């Protein structure tokens, strides 16, 4: 702000 | 039949029991639970809608990273698929979708996830397989709050290859996890900082993914399959305008197995026109991506199908980006571990069929946001069995019994080292705080 | 005539002497040094460039930061323009320009820059007014190693208003610099976080930027000006497009002086036509930008230029941003400070003149950036008393000493307090460890 | 990475  | 992922046995989960399970709740914040998977479906599996996200147990499309961290944290025993850390459907798990396919779209603020995590979903782990470059008080406060109030918080250090904090994994009320594969060799793209805690398996791990969206591979020859030994399909890349785009070769290729010989820095494959090229790989993914090297030779060469192997730089098992610039590898090509490339050496002259099979309901990846699932899945298998501890002390029962991996002691790369479950158990079977 | 910004005054710079700042040096990580203004170029500066940022000396267009951060700290005693922390060409200045007009513009890394300030510069003290809001471990431990060698690191707290940290500031190595105005109140752009440690002017401060760029305020009465008081030009901005820009009012205006009322929230401003209307400031800015109603009731009124001065909440000198939706506002109007505009009461009747000019060497910013070189200025100012203290030594005396703020107790948002160069020289006086 |  993302995944990981 | 049913696959154990090399991630599982090496954190010890495999040897232990989540029949107490019952007495902890993990929540995970993430893209949500694709509850409709045959693994996935009969868990003790809750959530809590937000207005920005949709329902909690339906990812949507290309939006499967939340149901590939629930796989590794409880993918269920039964004979098909995978198996996760606490598969026997006790651990209560609570999900909690903060990103839509197109990225964040919870309504409210991470500090407001955590706190739906608590609150509606009685949490003692929260695990966020996420993260973002900035830091604030508020949040830093709020988290630190949380966990001294008992909730365990866990983490992914983030995947940009440098020393970054990533949080909210960085601030000090959360573990920081970063990524190892199969060799428990540091992963390339895992951030490393000095907060960065403990390590887990995430390269090449094998999860649940939203239904017919994954993608497999296989290997056979004799009518057996070397699919438990770990058979990546080949993340192949080609040109998409300013950039590249994902081009996957799903097919089979059958034909007697040969391998291209590596001497030096030239390869020598002869003749590989209808047969199944073995080839060792020639570097390995960081700075660059060198996949498409030893591939091409093979392909250059006229086989059928491509196998390629680990290097002893880098003995475990790769899932490394094809990038196939001219789109050359129009062939099914795979990657397997050293282990399995030298076994192969003695089926030379075999006849050999590899596949990559798109469509399916599992999938491998890469990732820190895969190491994370290990360690919060351990944490609370490990806690079920002395839900009296506080988070603190198990996580400090966590780092303590860490197996030490690269240099010795703590440090940036791998923290104090690979989760073990076995070990820390025992620890905590002492007391809260160890013998 | 030479005027002295409020801050320099409030931290304790004019009645500490400079006479030993030639035994420290100060480098200053920014947009560059206008080396040729007549308050900076005859002082012992010196600079290291880089390839993506042209000339250390030269800023450039529309990128005087720097220039206004080093005259902070340096600004020439010359009976002209304003004074800074040390004035008396005595300080050591390294200049290392990282920003050009566009934006950063270094070739290399923060890290990069603050090793060239010591390994070219010879810094003891370091100052950076700019920040990021992402963090590194690989900066982390360079500046908490350049730390415990000795240099001291002071930055910006960053404007954002909430409590986000910014870095450099953020990491235990450094200096969190917050922002307070004229009446020692807070500022509401400076971030608070648990990393704030000292205060310092950061509102209204005038110093000096490239030749030309500049812009000023006055206010006339009887033949005196009131500039030494504190007369800021209003910031006006006007739509563009979906946002808003800088649309300034640079004219002159004369009339005879005359206040409008203040009621609660209710303005009765009477006839103001050929008058220049005094008016006192309703709300303050912060979650709204309210300059305009004060400043409208005089205008629509018939105002030809128009002074507003601050109210008791707020009563130090402030620079807010006029947002003139309707582009009311096409007279010269002003800001001051409530005690100037008590002070003016007595004036109501008199031919008043009112002007806003551009083209000027001087100019009134606000930010974090504003109060970091007050705070790095007197940290240099005070070490050259005792130099063989250490940067740890010094940065504990900076906060031993500053005047409680807000609450009592250190703060998130003033943290120790307002930095006392008299203070903290008295600490050290006794020894590198203050009273034991 | 601004100016403050
Ligand atoms: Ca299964
Ligand atoms: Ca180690
Ligand atoms: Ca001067
Ligand atoms: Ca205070
Ligand atoms: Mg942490
Ligand atoms: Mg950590
Ligand atoms: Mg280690
Ligand atoms: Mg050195
Ligand atoms: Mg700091
Ligand atoms: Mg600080
Ligand atoms: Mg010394
Ligand atoms: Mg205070």
């Amino acid at each position: 702000f993302x995944l990981f | 039949a049913e696959t154990t992922p090399w991630g599982q046995t090496f954190v010890g989960a495999t040897v232990l029991s989540d029949s107490q399970a019952g007495n902890r709740t993990i929540c995970i914040i993430d893209s949500g639970y694709d509850r409709s998977h045959n693994d996935l479906n009969a868990n003790n599996v809750t959530g809590t809608n937000n207005s920005g996200t949709g329902n909690w147990y339906q990812p949507g499309n290309n939006n499967a990273h939340g149901t590939h961290v629930a796989g590794t944290i409880a993918a269920i025993a039964n004979n098909e698929g995978v198996v996760g850390v606490m598969p026997n459907q006790n651990a209560n798990i609570h999900i909690v979708k903060v990103f839509n396919e197109a990225g964040w779209g919870y309504s409210s603020s991470l500090v407001a996830a955590i706190d739906t995590c608590v609150n509606s979903g009685g949490a003692n782990v929260v695990t966020m397989s996420l993260g973002g470059s900035g830091s604030t008080t508020t949040e830093r406060n709020a988290l630190n709050t949380h966990y001294n109030n008992g909730v365990l918080l866990i983490a992914a250090a983030g995947n940009a290859g440098d020393s970054s904090y990533s949080y909210p994994a960085s601030y000090d009320s959360v573990m920081s996890v970063a990524a190892v594969d199969s060799n428990l060799d540091h992963a390339a793209f895992s951030q490393y900082t000095d907060q960065v805690e403990i390590s887990g398996p995430g390269e090449a791990i094998l999860s649940t993914v939203t239904v017919g969206e994954g993608r497999l591979a296989d290997i056979t020859i004799g009518g057996q399959s070397y699919f438990s030994n770990g058979v990546v399909p080949h993340n192949r890349l080609t040109p998409s305008g300013t950039s590249y785009a994902p081009a996957p070769i799903n097919a089979s290729a059958t034909g007697a197995l040969a391998e291209c010989t590596v001497n030096g820095t030239s390869f020598s494959c002869g003749n590989m026109a209808n047969k199944i090229c073995l080839v060792e790989r020639v570097g390995n993914q960081g700075s660059s991506y060198p996949e498409i090297n030893s591939t091409k030779a093979c392909k250059t060469a006229g086989a059928k199908g491509i196998i390629v192997y680990s290097n002893s730089a880098l003995p475990g098992l790769q899932n490394p980006f094809l990038v196939d610039a001219n789109s050359d590898i129009t062939v099914p090509s795979v990657s397997v571990d050293r282990a399995t490339g030298l076994a192969l050496k003695a089926k030379l002259g075999q006849s050999t069929t590899v596949s990559n099979q798109g469509n399916q309901d599992y999938e491998y990846y890469n990732g820190t946001s895969m190491a994370t699932p290990h360690v919060s899945g351990v944490a609370t298998l490990v806690w079920s069995y002395h839900p009296e501890c506080s988070a603190s002390q198990v996580r400090a029962a966590l780092n303590a019994t860490a197996d030490d991996l690269s240099v010795a002691g703590r440090d940036n790369q791998t923290g104090y080292g690979m989760i073990n479950a076995v070990a820390a158990k025992a620890y905590l079977d002492e007391s809260c705080t160890g013998p």
